[PDB]
Formats: C-alpha cells, structure tokens, sequence
C-alpha cells in the first residue's frame, strides 16, 4: 500500500504539469465621462500632452513582478 | 520505428548451478552485441552525427557501455581469483 | 553535531525525462527568424535564445563526463 | 528563460514606449516628407533607437562569454 | 512620456525660442497678401533666417552627441 | 545530408524568392543605369540579400562549435 | 539557509553492538551522497541557475568537493582491505 | 571545507544598481562611462576567481593520485 | 558516402570560388565530413581500449 | 562600496576637467536661449569639441588596462 | 516521531518559496493646493523650471 | 607529392590563367594609370585574386587539423 | 589495377601428430605477423597515403589489431606453461 | 627583510629523537601552509587587488610557489614510504 | 623568495623608472586632456608598459612548466 | 629522404623573398605535410616497442 | 654555439640580405622632410616588407618547437 | 666558473645572458626575436635530459625487483 500510494501520487503530480490554469479573459469597458484617447493642446506658446487612461496605467503597471491588491482611492488552487 | 519486446524470458525459481551459467553467460552477450551495433549504426547515420541533441543521447550510450564491461569484468576475476587462492594453499 | 541526512526523490528524476522546452523554442524561435531575416526584433531575441542553449548543451555534457571518470577510476583501483 | 532573457528584457522594460513612438513618428514622415518639425523629431526617435540596440546586444555577449569561460572550468 | 538624453538636448531648442515656431507663419501669411509692402518684406527676412539657423544647430548638436555616445558603446565588447 | 543542410536549408526556404528578384533587379538597373526608380529598387534587395547570407553563415558555425565540443567528451 | 537540520546526540555505545556501528555509518554516508549527486543535477537543469555568473561559481565548487570526497573513500577501504590481505594471506 | 578546530558580494550589487541605473537612459554618457567600468572590473573578478578554485582542485587530486 | 559528396563540392567551387551559393554549399558539407571524421575515430579508439584493459586484468 | 583600480583611473579624468562637466551644460542654456549670437557660438564649439576628446580619450584609457589585467590573469593556469 | 517532524518541515520550507504575498497595491491621491505638472517661466535671459 | 599538396593544386588548376591575368593587367595599368575602362578592369581581377587565395589557405588549414586529430588516436 | 597478382594454389602437407600440429601453428603465426608490420610500415611512409583522412583512418584500424592480437598470444602462451609449471610444482 | 629569526647551535650538545623530528617537521609545515592558502584567497577577494598589474603580477608568483611546494612535499614523502614498504615486506 | 620571483625581478630591475613614468604622464594628460604634446608622449609610455608587462608574464610561465615536469620526473 | 629535402629547398626559396604569396601559399603545404609526417612516425614506434615491453614483462 | 632553431632564424636574416638597415635609413631620410611624397611612398613598402618579414620568422620557430617537443614526449 | 680542482659555452649560460641583455629594452624586435629561439631550445634541452635519466633509473629498479 505504501509503495503503490507513493508512486502513484508522484505521477499524478508529474503529468499535471502538462496541465494549465491560467486562461485568459477580455473585459470590455466603455468610458462614460471622457475621451479614451491623449490629448495635445498645441499652446501658441508650449505643446503640452494630457496622457489617456490607458497610457498612464501601463506606464505605471510596466515591469511589475508581483500580484495586485486592494484598489483603494482548496486553498493550494487560489 | 519497429519494435519488439521478449517478455516471457527468465524463470525465477532456485535451479541448478549449471545452468545459471548458461542464462547468465547468453544473456550478456547477447545485450553487449546489440548495444555495440546500435553504438555504431548511430554514428553512421549522418541525420544522428550531426544533431546537438542526439550527440548527447550517443555520449551517454557509450559510457554505459563501458562501465558494464569494466565490471563484469572486474568481478569474474576476482571470482577466479578467490579459488585459486583457496586451492593453491 | 551533524548535519541532517537530507531525504531522496528517489522516483521523480528518471521518468521526469521528456521534450525540454528549450530546444523546442530554439527551434520555433529560427523558424520565426527565418521568415524575415532583417527584423531586428526578431534578431536580438534569437541571439539571446540561441547563447542560452549553447551554455546549457556544454555544461551538460562537461557534467557527465565528471560524474563518468568518478566510477572509472573506482573500479580502476580496484582492479 | 534564463538569466540572459532577463538581462535583456531589462533594456526593454526601461524604454516604456520608443518601439511605438518610433514607428509612428515614421507613419507621420513618411506622409509629409517635407515638414522641418515632423523631420527634426525623426531624427533624434531614430538616433535613440540606434543606441538602445547597440547597447542591448553588446551586455548580452558580454554575459555570455563570462559564463562559457566558467563552465570550461568544470572539468 | 519616454525620452531620452538626446529628446532633451533637442527640446532644450524648442522651450529656448519661445514663440519663433509662430512667428514665421503669421509673418509669411501677412506677407503673402501683400508682396510688395517694404515693412512686411524687411521683417520676413529677418524671421525666416532666424528659424533657418535654429534649425541647423539643433540638427549638428544632436549628431554630435550621438557619436560620442556610438564611441563609448564601441567599448563594452 | 546532415543536420547543419538543414538549417541552411530553413534560410532558402523562408526567403523565397529573394535570389531571382535580385538576379532580375540587377538586369533591369543595368539596362538603364540612370533611372532612380530602379536605382531605389535595387539598393534595398541587395541590402536585404547581404544579411540573409550573413545570418546564415554565423548560424552555421555556432552550430558546429556546440557539436565539436560535445564530440570532444567522447574520450 | 532555507531550510536546515542537525543532529545533536549521539547513542551511547554501550547499547549498540560492533556491527550496528558500521551499518549505521555506512547508511548515511551513501544517503548523504545520493543526495549530492542530486543536488548537482537539478542545479544543472533550472535555467535560471545555469545561465547566472553568480550560480555557476557555486557548481564549481559543490562538484569539486563531490569528486574529493568520493576519491577518499575509495582510496582508504582500499587500503583497509589491503592490510587484512597482507595479514592473512602472508 | 573547515580544518576542524584551527582556530582561524558588493561587487554583485554595485553591478546590477549599474545596470539598473543605465538601462533607464541609455544615452547618458556618465552613465554609459560608469557601467563600463564596473562591468570591466566584474568581469576580471569572476575570471581570477574561477582559475584559482581549479588550481587548488587540481592540486588535491595530484595529491590522492599519488598514493592511490 | 560523404566523401565524394564533399570531394565533387570542392570540384565544383574551385570552378568559380567567388559565387556565393558555392560557398555557402562548400561550408556545409566541409563542416559535417570534420565532425563525421572525428566521432569516428575518438569511437574506435574507445572500444579499442576497453578490450586491451581486459587482457590487462587478467595478465 | 569599492572602488577598483579601473574606477581610480577613470575618476582622475573627471577630476582631471573639474569644471567642464557643467560648463557644457551652461553653455548649453545660454546658447539655445539665443542662438543667432556669434558670441555665444564661438564659445559652444569650444567646450562642445573639448568634452568630445575627454570622453574619448577616458575610455580608451580604460579599455588599455582591461586588456592587460587579462592578459595577466589568464597565466595562472 | 522525530524523523517524521524533521522531514514534514524541510518540505513544507521548501515549497513556500512558491507561495508570493509581498503583494502590491494602487492609491489615488487627489491634490488640492497645487498644480500637478512642471511649469516653465522666462526670466531676464534665461528659464526657470519648477518641478 | 602529398594530399593537401593535391587540394592546393586543383584551385591553380581551376582558375587556368589567374596568377597571371593579374600580372598582366597590372602591367597595362601601369602604363596609364587614369583610364577608367583599365582602372574598372583592374578592380575586379585584384578581388577575384584575393578571394581565391584566402580560400585556398583556409581549405589546406582545415585538412590538416583534421588528420592531426585522427593521428593523435595511434596512441 | 596495375601489376597485381595473386597465388590461387596453396602447398599442402599432412598432419599426423601432435609435433606437427604444433609447428605448424606457429609457422601460421609468425607469417602473419610479419606480413602485417610491414605493411603499417609503408603505410606510414607513402606520402599519399600518411596525408588523407580515409588512408589514415584504416591505418588506425590496422595497428589496433596487431596490438589485440599479439597481446592475446602472448597471454594464452603464458597461461598454459603457467598451467604445466604449476602441475609439475605440486 | 621584515622580521627575520635564525636558530643557532641547533644540534651541538642536544638531539631530539626521531619521534620528535617528524613532530616537528609535521607541524611547521602544516601551519605554513594554511597561512599561505588564507594569503591567496584574500589577495583574491580585495576589489582593489585584483585589479591592478602591480599586484596581479605578484599573485601569479604566490600561486606557482604554492603549487611547487606542495608537488614537491608529496612526491618526496611517498618516496621515502616505499623504502619503509620495501624494508619491512617479507 | 624563490628564482622564479628572481626572473621576475630580473625585468624590474631592468625598468629602473617606468613604474612611475606612467603614472606621471598620466597626471599631466589628466590636467589637460586635449594637447597634443602631452598625447603623444602618453601612447609612447603607455605601449612601452604593455610590453613590459605581457613579457614578463610569459617568462614566467614558462620557468613554472619547466619545474613543473622535472619534479614529476622525480617519482 | 625525399620529403625532408623538399621541405628545406621550399624554405630556402621562401627566405630569399618572403612576401612572394605563390612561395608563401607553397610553404605552408609542404611545412603542414612534413609536420604530420613526423607525428606519425614517432608515434608508431612508440607502439611496437611498448609490444616488445609487454612482453618480456609478461614472463618476468 | 647554437642550435638548429637558430640556423633557422639565421636562414631568414641572411636570405634578406640588408632591409634590417635600409629601414633605419628610410626612417632617418623620412624623419628630415615628412612632407615629401617620395620619401612616404618608399618607407610604406620597406616598413610593410618588414613586418612581414618577423611574422613570417617567429611563426615558423614555433612550428618546429612544436614538432621536436611532441617527438620528446615519447622518450618515455 | 672560474675554478678548476685538479686530481665552450653551454645553454645554461646563453639563455641567462640573451635574457639579461632583453631586460634591458623590452620592446625592441632584434632581442625579442633573439630570445624566442633561446627559450625555446632551453626548454627542449631540459625536458629531453629529465626524461632520459628517468628511463635509467626505471631499468636499474626492474633489474633489483627481478632478483627480488
Ligand atoms: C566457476 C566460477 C568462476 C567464474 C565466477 C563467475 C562470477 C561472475 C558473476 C558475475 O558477477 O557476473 C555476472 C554477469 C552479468 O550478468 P547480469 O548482471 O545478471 O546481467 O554475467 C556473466 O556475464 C557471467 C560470465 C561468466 C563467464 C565465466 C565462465 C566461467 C568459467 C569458464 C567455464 C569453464
Ligand atoms: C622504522 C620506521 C622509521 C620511519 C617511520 C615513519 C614513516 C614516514 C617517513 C616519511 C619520510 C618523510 C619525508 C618527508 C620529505 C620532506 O622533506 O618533507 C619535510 C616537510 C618539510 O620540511 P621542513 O623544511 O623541515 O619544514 O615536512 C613534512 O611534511 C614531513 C611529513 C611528515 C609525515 C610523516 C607521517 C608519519 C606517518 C607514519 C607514522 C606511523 C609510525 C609507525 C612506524 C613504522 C611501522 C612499524
């Protein structure tokens, strides 16, 4: 009994590395207060840029390596 | 890829000392003579020379090869050995 | 005082043996370059890829040679 | 990936944007080849672009050939 | 946004001379209603070549700080 | 044919028809010489004809370098 | 650094006889080493640890040790042997 | 490996702050300057190292060799 | 076999050394007869020290 | 913190031009507030041209004494 | 009960390197005295930048 | 006599007159040193004379290690 | 090729004892021998054949075999008057 | 130049017997060498030495002497033991 | 001490200043990097060094091979 | 002693103009030639006379 | 009194008879009157004739080196 | 030596005197390439004289352990 529990478990293990969990998924979100796109007000004196949403978000978001947490203004498989 | 496996081969039971030669001795030189032609038609077969991934698969084969040899070797001799001790005194 | 035995896998690495990823992207990564040989986002990601797998090939085969000359010279003082 | 994809993603990570702006600057150009103001930014988008290349490519040869010096110390 | 040392030692230009970038374009568009007015033309001249010189330096100093930074990459290897 | 034809063979394959565009290129230039259509036309094929050749001679070479120094522990 | 143990006491040998000595000597030498050579192994295949200067210097070093270790214990049981030969034998 | 009872990393950091440092401007001729330095000294340092760890493997298994 | 496979491609590069498709053939196939020499003779020399050791031991 | 030997030889070049280091930069922010002034012109070329050859002639100092600690250090087989 | 205490840790150890939690988080922070950009203004002969 | 000896002559004998459409060309360069139809004549032998030696050298080099390599094996 | 010849017609002889199945196969032995070293030794002095890869990689092959094969009667001839030493000794 | 000491008279009216001589022998050698090892390992280590000709070009010297010593020490010590072996094997 | 650190002084006492040339020169040019006067004298020392150091390195390598193989010799 | 001869008639050649490229190109063949030559030889001797060693060890 | 790796060095300085000298001449000629386009044009071929020269020279001594201690080494 | 005890000129000398007078000049081509081919036969000259006298004395060693 010890010996069959213990192969199997390390098989089971090994081919569900071949397993995957982490599907994607799309979420489309329309802006109903301003334009999604950056703006460029060419001052006669200064060309100054508004970022959009999307720019500012990846800028910040870029080369992060850890999770996301908390916006703020069984256990194994979580 | 043709493949064939032997699988009914060996008897497991005490048997006479004769014979344990025999199956052993056959046995042996029958995997020895397989394996060293497998060695050489790897080398043979330029689509295997070349490759970095099979070269590697190659380089293991042929140590194996050699350590199985070098010790049965080994051990045969000192077999021989120790009656050859116990007679001569 | 001694440090601990440790405790053996003894199962895992034998039949853990199968496809590497690695030469699998070495492959799928010159397939790609050779569609266009002049992009340089192509180029500069094959250079990475293919020096990786160069240095992994060579200190594979640089250990198992060590690990073999281990057991030859074992039953060379023996004999 | 090993160490050197990081090594060279590092590069990539610290320029957010220069692989989009310089193709657009170029979109921009390419319509109007004629305007001083849409040239002189081409310019220096694409004079940027030329080092960060140059510099991505020598680091990683450099890492590689300290490790290949390594690894023929094994034996 | 992104930009690098070179971006700024060329918007170093651009936030210099504040207003130029205008001025050439309403002085030629008065001027293009009327050629032949003295006061228009004497001053045309000036704005014109102002710009043309701008540019010019602007364009050799980035050059110029693109090869010694070339320079000094040729280095590393 | 070994393994190394074959990753020669993967850069003819996926150029396809590069060697003939310049062969045709280079006839039409040299019928006119002086037109800068084809004068345009030609410079970049060549250009592109230069690094396919070159891609593929170094790729070639490290190749056999890793199969050398595998050989090598034979012994 | 990551997870270690160590054992403090040893049994009293007056409880053990002459041959439990030895097979408990032998056991954890062949586990210890079983498990470098592991070890040595899977450092080998994390590509991460085999493509960083600062990893490799470490193999370097654990496979040294690995090879001088089992050189010296090959070479003493041959002596060991050697002088029961040369006593009996003689 | 101790002799039992005889009485008796900067670099690595310095390099990857370098690194870090440069990657964010690559076009910045102080930074350029300093990165190749620490990167020249880095790499003698590894190579010295290396030479000297086979030298003393090798001269321990002249030794055994000897008497084996 | 390999060797006039790399003999003819030596024979019909010295024709013309400075086309291009030649040379490239040429570097191939010059590339795969080294390494095909090589595995070559490092496995006869392995077999061939294993059976003298044999004879060694018993000697 | 520690420094090297290459970074001793480098920092005698940069407290070698004690000053140039910013007076690039100054020259830079007169020039570009007026660039049509020969004055100001006169002056840009010369530091420009001079902080060109410092940076040049500091890294091929170091990469000298690179290829001999190598050189060196490749003897100790 | 002791070889069984040691092991069960030594694993347990081992298998929390996979297990990340030093999680980050994202604040929005309103300014109500200030402006949030650079400013750029001309002095006699030369600018003056405030970040 | 030789093998390599053999390899280096099957190039003198593929390029028939080589060694000396290179003297010859020269010579009546010399003689007029500013006519371009002789200047555009003489670029192109100069080159094929240097690729043919180059590949030559590199050729009987390759050889040799590989029989140096086999002959350390009689041992 | 050109000026070969081969002897189709071995001589032959009786064999009728045990002194002359002895004689002869040394006799056997000692001709192949000879055959065999001289020719590694023009092997290794024609100079078209010292310099190409497919001569040199048979003439590897040849010395190998001489080596085995009078390793292996040198050893069996020692074997058997070790054998009759031994006999006659007890 | 710095520190230097001589022993005078060391054998003119007492001798140390030979158990003592290798004792002796053993020890100093023994310490030496493991100041020597230290000695190398730091002037590796040191960012400041490691990177200057000067001091490079001393290190080389250090580890040749170091490697000679130890070869020489070796070789000569089983010389002297197979003498020992010869004498004593019956 | 030792004669192999007796051939390697055999060079420093042959260089009776360079050691501090060197690093004089280098001095100067720091003051003033852009003077020809100064440049030119600092490429003389600089090579001269170079040369020193890389002939003294090999010397003493070789002395090492050669004791090296005469106390194996000695088994 | 063909080939030993050869090899010193080519450096003769050679030293009297050492920057002809045909001398040069000749050289180094029959230089390469002599060189693996030599290694073959000695090497071959070695081996028939370790043979003769073994034996005369093998009855000692 | 020498060896053969110097009659070998010897052949080369003997097989060219005098260019050890006529390069300090060119130089103490050129160093007078840099500007002058026939002295620049003689010195390019002598200096180049002469690297040639000692590469040709030392790479050959190597050689031979290389044969004598491979036939050394079988002594054992 | 200056000494003789009742009862030409050797490599040993040529190679310490060629490397005395080099020491002088380091870069100059003439006694470099002067001392190349002295070294080298140095080298040749000391590595064939160990190798015979240790083919001596391994035949008067066989000879004693023979009679053993
Ligand atoms: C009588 C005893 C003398 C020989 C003792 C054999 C002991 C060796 C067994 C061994 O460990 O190798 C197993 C070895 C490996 O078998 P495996 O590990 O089971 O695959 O088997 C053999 O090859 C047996 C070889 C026997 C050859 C000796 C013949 C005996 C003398 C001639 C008869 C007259
Ligand atoms: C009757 C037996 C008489 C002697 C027995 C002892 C055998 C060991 C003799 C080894 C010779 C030493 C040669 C070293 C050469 C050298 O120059 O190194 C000096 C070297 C440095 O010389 P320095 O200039 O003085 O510093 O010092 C050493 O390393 C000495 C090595 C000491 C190792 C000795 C180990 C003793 C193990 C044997 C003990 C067993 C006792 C049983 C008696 C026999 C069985 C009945």
């Amino acid at each position: 009994y010890v010996d069959m529990v213990v192969n199997a478990a390390t098989m089971m293990d090994k081919q569900n590395d071949g397993i995957e969990l982490g599907r994607q998924k799309i979420g489309v979100m329309r802006l109903n207060n301003t334009f999604v796109g950056d703006r460029t007000y060419n001052l006669r004196d200064q060309k100054m840029v508004i970022p959009g949403i999307a720019t500012a978000i990846e800028r910040l978001l870029q080369g992060e390596e850890q999770p996301l947490g908390n916006i703020v203004s069984m256990s194994l498989q979580e | 890829i043709g493949q064939a496996v032997n699988i009914r081969s060996m008897e497991t039971d005490i048997v006479s000392l004769d014979d344990r030669l025999l199956q052993a001795f056959s046995g042996s030189a029958i995997a020895t003579a397989v394996d060293k032609q497998t060695i050489t038609n790897r080398i043979e077969d330029p689509n295997l020379v070349t490759d970095p991934k099979e070269l590697a698969i190659s380089q293991e084969m042929i140590s194996d090869y050699n350590l199985y040899v070098s010790m049965v070797s080994t051990l045969t001799r000192k077999g021989v050995g120790a009656v050859e001790t116990l007679l001569r005194s | 005082a001694t440090p601990w035995s440790g405790y053996l896998d003894d199962v895992s690495a034998k039949f853990d043996t199968g496809v590497d990823n690695l030469q699998t992207q070495v492959t799928e990564a010159l397939d790609k370059l050779a569609a266009k040989p002049s992009d340089p986002a192509l180029l500069a990601a094959y250079q990475s890829k293919l020096s990786e797998y160069n240095l992994y090939r060579n200190a594979q085969s640089n250990t198992v040679k060590v690990f073999k000359d281990i057991d030859a010279a074992i039953i060379q003082n023996f004999r």
